[PDB]
């Protein structure tokens, strides 16, 4: 029979199978879709989480109700020693990928 | 229209359905029975429940007798649970309090005992005209 | 409530793209590529 | 020269603003159209100012001056107030004030010559506005309310109080005051005042639901546009006040 | 013994506070004030017996001056005798002042 | 060709009020049951057989478990792509007041007093994201430019900050510098014996 | 923004730092930990409590008769904004930032003669 | 006399002071020279609302609240005012007459360096003070040992 009350299911199916990474690196599944009208650039960079502090930030943000005022915000610091190139990697589109 | 109002920023909400606050205007009623709340939404097996500057339904447990016996409009102005608002500030008040009003807004009682929020004052205009502490 | 995936949305947040926030990422895009540019070619 | 505006849909002018006769101050919403009546009927002859209290919107309540000060509440912060000073002329006193009924809108109502205050403000708090304010300085109730300040609304040549107000309540008051007064309502008959309407000496500013004799009442009282005045409430515009509150 | 120690510094088992009686004891109206937050017929003894030092409610005057000999009451006397900490003090024990002109 | 062999700071990647998003790993939490794993209902107290669990697992047609039923496992440690995350400052290594502001002219650096727990100290550029990120300390992070083109005005707003707090995070900290927890506390015994 | 001060122990108190009490008579308490606000909630007294400012200066042990200290006050009335004023008021801080700690560290050693 | 036709007589009741004096007002000049707004008018003022709706309309535009400031130097108007100074509050030390009182700092600084306040000052009492702390461990040691044993 029916389920007397309705309630949506708990947890995302999306995010399957709840494994571990098999990767500790981050993979880039997408870059950016190219434009060969724009100048080139990197798409992508590397850091390493340091931690996090507060900040005091003067917010303007017409419409909502603490603009023009002081915001109390969370953020997290990021250490970012430049990065060093080393390579170049050419790709060729195939009927398989 | 209902009672929920607009223009409202995510609080912690510190009483439930099943709630007796202090009744903080004149209006006879000595304290208020939280039985429902306004513009709350839909989830199982849980309470709703409202923080400062919200609208809730509460019966009168304890005052004048001709007000035990209806459910009225009321606006919460204190909580003693913490929250926090957006200038980084975490705050309570000593007790929780609120006020008759109708659903429109304007209060049945003349006068506010004690101080009110922020949150109520600059959400109700009335309740605003009629604080002597907005805290 | 309209959906994220609704067609009305969808030409909204084309005009919007296309309008507003484009010319201000170009010019963050050229600002960017001309100082990695300085770099590459130092 | 009496004009029906609204803050947001809504009627309570006096939450949102505050007049006197040298400046304005106008709470700072997410459009412009508050800001632009007050602007259309005061083109640039006194300052309008923006401004934000502790956070609030409701300056209105909980500020109070005349055309000599004007106080601001304990909880305002230095860039509000700094923002006040600097929107403001050097002839025009601020200060921020230590009392502890800090919706000093409320608690306060004052014309550029006296004072009508909540009987509990403190002694410092009195001599603080008697010297600011360059105003006499009374304790009094809007017909048993202390809530003077959202009871009533005043200006140099009259006053309008809370509709309930006894007569002889109202000739003592207008003694004391050296004002003429009536009791009359705003807002389709909501006896809050100074909460529903903004006045200085040539300009009244009501919420959008004042009917037309309460606005031709307001006009009387405070002698606002020509061949106005006080004496026509009783003689010309009796009958229909009369038909109108009865 | 403390009734119900578990739960004693919860908000809604608070207490009056010392600077508070030290204005309730200087100024009656602020008493008055404090006395028009309660209801006089479900206090002790109808509200007629109050000790402002305690600030507390007996149901009668042999029970006030019962607890008056007590160490409470002459803990609470002491406590008013050094004088309640406020915010006045506060300042004062950083060097800070108003300036009003 | 050109960029072979070169250091390529952060900011030639990415600017100031800019939205990116953060590729990482997540926290590692080990084997967790179906009530933090899932956020399932707790089963009444003294409930036979375990109450941290789901009462019915298949009920009902067919004979088997379904892929779609909660059962515990490993928690977290899983590859996240959060997106529109805002930079709030990139500062620079070498600028020794890199946390100081517009109306805060304190000299000083993002680096907490004492450090930050578990990390040290931030002596190269940082970028600073409003929020928070799918990483733990010490962990490698991916900033990636967005795929689109935004469509919020949150992306087009320009960051102006007025403080940044520098205090320990190794406890209550109350001060910023150590100039000031010295002018604060004052002459100290060690002060006269050293 | 600005710094507060912990009503319990004199500490500066930064913004998003401890919780602030609002009582119904209109008094806020602010407290720069949860430290002090649990002694407040007990209703210890910060003057008998001796890790506090209060109890320092009651017993003593703080410089409070200074010329130094009678320049930082709680301004009710404010001053139209000067870029030169501003300028001269920061080298007045740091000065007066200096003439106060060596201040204090005399007045430290005739504590401790 | 009814109830409701009282508060209707206390409606239309005026009620005037019995020394017949008025208070002298102060409506500025300029009222009466300005002319009244309208909104068909071609050359009428320029408005708040006209200049948002050119500018994005509401929710969009950016106000300057710093437009109508009144300085003594106009370029000062758009200027980052400091708050806060290694640990100070910038406008806890903001005073008119800061130049007055820091000259008088000063004279009193280089008056306590003329009478000397700031001045700063045995080996047989250090002998002493090393023979009292070699007592003061070998009692440390002998204690040591009776725990020990
Ligand atoms: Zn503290």
């Amino acid at each position: 029979s029916h389920r007397k009350y309705e309630a949506p299911r708990h947890g995302s199916l999306a995010f399957l199978p709840r494994k571990r990474a098999a990767r500790h690196r981050g993979r880039v599944k997408s870059f950016p879709k190219d434009d060969p009208k724009k100048p080139v650039h990197l798409t992508a960079a590397m850091g390493y989480k340091a931690g996090m502090t507060t900040i005091v930030r003067d917010l303007d943000r017409p419409g909502a109700k603490a603009h023009k005022k002081e915001v109390v915000e969370a953020v997290t610091i990021i250490d970012c020693p430049p990065m060093v190139v080393v390579g170049l990697v050419g790709y060729i589109e195939t009927p398989r990928g | 229209k209902r009672g929920a109002p607009g223009g409202k920023l995510k609080m912690t909400l510190g009483l439930p359905v099943g709630a007796i606050m202090n009744c903080a205007d004149n209006s006879g009623a000595r304290n208020l029975y939280i039985i429902a709340v306004k513009g709350a939404g839909a989830r199982l097996n849980r309470l709703p429940a409202g923080g400062v500057g919200d609208m809730v339904m509460a019966t009168v447990k304890k005052g004048k007798p001709e007000l035990r016996k209806k459910v009225h409009p009321a606006v919460i102005v204190r909580q003693a649970k913490p929250w926090k608002r957006f200038d980084g500030v975490f705050l309570y008040f000593e007790d929780n309090a609120g006020v008759i009003v109708n659903p429109k807004g304007e209060m049945k009682g003349s006068a506010i005992t004690g101080p009110v929020g922020k949150e109520a004052a600059e959400l109700w205009p009335r309740i605003a005209s009629n604080a002597g502490v907005v805290m | 409530a309209k959906s994220a995936r609704a067609s009305r949305i969808k030409e909204n947040h084309q005009r919007f793209k296309k309008n507003i926030a484009g010319p201000v990422e170009a010019a963050r895009l050229e600002r960017l590529s001309a100082k990695l540019m300085a770099i590459a070619q130092a | 020269m009496a004009v029906r505006a609204q803050f947001e849909n809504s009627n309570e002018v006096g939450v949102f603003a505050t007049l006197t006769n040298s400046y304005c101050l106008v709470a700072l919403g997410a459009s412009e159209n508050f800001y632009s009546v007050f602007e259309a009927e005061l083109q640039d002859v006194i300052p309008i100012c923006r401004t934000t209290i502790a956070g609030t919107r409701i300056i209105g309540r909980l500020t109070a001056g005349n055309r000599k000060g004007l106080l601001v509440p304990t909880t305002t912060t230095d860039q509000e107030l700094q923002h006040l000073r600097n929107s403001l002329p050097d002839d025009i006193r601020i200060q921020r004030i230590e009392e502890r009924l800090s919706a000093l809108g409320n608690v306060i109502v004052c014309n550029d010559h006296t004072a009508l205050i909540h009987p509990d403000l403190e002694r410092e708090t009195e001599e603080i506005i008697a010297d600011v304010l360059g105003v006499e300085v009374f304790r009094q109730t809007i017909a048993d309310h202390v809530l003077v300040g959202s009871y009533m609304a005043l200006s140099n040549q009259g006053g309008l109080v809370h509709p309930k107000t006894s007569i002889q309540d109202q000739d003592e008051l207008s003694s004391l005051l050296g004002v003429p007064l009536v009791a009359g309502s705003v807002n389709r008959g909501s006896n809050v005042i100074g909460g529903g309407m903004v006045v200085n000496d040539w300009l009244a500013v009501t919420g959008l639901d004042t009917t037309a004799p309460e606005l031709s009442v307001i006009e009387s009282v405070f002698r606002l546009g020509e061949g106005a005045g006080p004496g026509a409430i009783n003689t010309s515009m009796k009958n229909t006040i009369v038909e109108s509150f009865y | 013994g403390v009734f119900a120690k578990r739960t004693m510094t919860k908000t809604r088992r608070r207490l009056r506070d010392l600077d508070q009686i030290e204005r309730d004891l200087r100024s009656p109206r602020h008493l008055q004030q404090y006395k028009e937050t309660k209801a006089a017929e479900d206090l002790p003894g109808l509200g007629l017996y109050y000790c402002i030092e305690c600030a507390k409610w007996f149901e009668s005057e042999t029970s006030l001056v019962g607890h008056r000999k007590g160490k409470p009451h002459k803990r609470r006397l002491k406590q008013l005798k050094e004088g309640a900490y406020t915010h006045e003090e506060a300042m004062a024990a950083i060097g800070y002042r108003i300036d009003n002109g | 060709r050109s960029l072979f062999e070169k250091p390529v700071t952060i900011d030639t990647i990415f600017e100031k009020d800019e939205m990116i998003d953060v590729i990482a790993v997540t926290k590692g939490h080990g084997f967790v049951g179906v009530t933090a794993r899932w956020g399932t209902k707790k089963l009444p107290r003294k409930t036979h057989k375990g109450l941290r669990k789901v009462a019915c697992i298949g009920a009902w047609h067919p004979s088997h478990v379904q892929w779609t039923v909660a059962r515990a496992g490993q928690m977290g440690y899983h590859h996240r792509t959060s997106v529109n995350h805002k930079i709030y400052r990139i500062g620079k290594g070498d600028d020794e007041a890199n946390a100081s502001t517009e109306t805060d002219l304190t000299k000083k650096k993002i680096t907490p007093m004492g450090g930050f727990v578990r990390y040290g100290e931030v002596n190269n550029d940082y970028v600073m994201i409003k929020g928070s990120v799918p990483g733990v300390k010490k962990r490698i992070m991916t900033l990636r430019k967005s795929l689109f083109t935004h469509t919020s005005r949150k992306a087009l707003e320009k960051v102006e900050l007025k403080w940044i707090d520098t205090s320990s995070e190794f406890g209550h900290g109350a001060f910023q510098t150590a100039a000031e927890k010295k002018q604060f506390m004052g002459t100290l015994k060690k002060d006269l014996q050293t | 923004m600005r710094i507060e001060n912990c009503f319990f122990c004199g500490r500066p108190a930064w913004p998003s730092k401890g919780i602030t009490f609002m009582r119904n008579d209109g008094k806020a308490f602010r407290f720069c930990r949860s430290k002090c606000h649990k002694n407040f909630k007990m209703k210890r007294n910060p003057r008998k409590l001796k890790w506090t400012k209060a109890y320092r200066k009651n017993a003593g042990k703080e410089m409070v008769v200074d010329s130094t200290l009678q320049f930082a006050a709680r301004r009710n009335v404010p001053v139209r904004y000067n870029r030169e004023l501003w300028q001269k008021t920061l080298k007045a801080m740091e000065r007066i930032s200096e003439i106060r700690a060596r201040r204090e560290r005399v007045f430290y050693k005739k504590r401790m003669a | 006399i009814g109830t409701r036709l009282q508060e209707v007589m206390a409606r239309i009741h005026v009620a005037t002071p019995m020394d017949g004096t008025t208070r002298e007002t102060f409506i500025p000049e300029a009222v009466k020279n300005l002319k009244k707004y309208d909104k068909n008018d071609p050359n009428r003022r320029v408005l708040a609302r006209d200049i948002e709706e050119a500018n994005g309309g509401a929710g969009v535009f950016n106000v300057d609240l710093r437009k109508d400031w009144i300085l003594e130097n106009p370029e000062w108007k758009y200027d980052k005012i400091p708050e806060i100074f290694d640990g100070k509050n910038v406008y806890d030390y903001i005073d008119p007459d800061i130049d007055a009182k820091l000259q008088a700092l000063e004279e009193e600084e280089e008056r306590l360096e003329k009478e000397g306040f700031y001045d700063e000052d045995d080996e047989e009492e250090e002998e002493i003070l090393q023979k009292a702390e070699y007592i003061r461990e070998q009692h440390a040691l002998i204690r040591n040992e009776a725990k020990m044993r």
